[PDB]
């Protein structure tokens, strides 16, 4: 007996198929969350700065409050 | 609809950051004369004290007293 290459088939390895595929993210979805970062974002950073105005007119009051200087 | 709906999303399909550069700057516009908050930031900047205060005579006038903790002219008492 003669032996040589011998063939192979099985599933045939699945030639030319569309791997890409959307994930996560639609469309409507991260807008939704883009917006919502942003109405949290502005909400929090002005609490800080009315917070602020606590110690702007106090830091300016030792001024006031020191004529002898 | 002819030009609020059908010409709207003409602008989303070619070019769409033009969509977000006239929406924006459109709304920057138009909430700081209807919104009612704004008067409210204005009243803490002249509250604000840059200068030393300056004494003025007093000779029949009313709404002054001394620099203690007292009833006088108005003083600042908005939001804590």
């Amino acid at each position: 007996x003669x032996x040589x290459x011998x063939x192979x088939x099985x599933x045939x390895x699945x030639x030319x198929x569309x791997x890409x595929x959307x994930x996560x993210x639609x469309g409507y979805s991260m807008f939704a969350v883009g917006i919502g970062a942003l109405l949290f974002g502005y909400w929090s950073m002005m609490k800080w700065n009315r917070e602020r105005r606590r110690l702007q007119i106090e830091d300016f009051e030792a001024r006031i409050a020191l004529m002898p200087l | 609809a002819e030009r609020v709906a059908a010409f709207l999303k003409n602008v989303w399909a070619k070019e769409p950051v033009l969509v977000a550069s006239f929406a924006i700057a459109g709304l920057a516009v138009i909430l700081p004369t209807l919104s009612p908050y704004t008067k409210y930031s204005l009243m803490i900047n002249x509250x604000x004290x840059x200068x030393x205060x300056x004494x003025x005579x007093x000779x029949x006038x009313x709404x002054x007293x001394x620099x203690x903790x007292x009833x006088x002219x108005x003083x600042x008492x908005x939001x804590x």
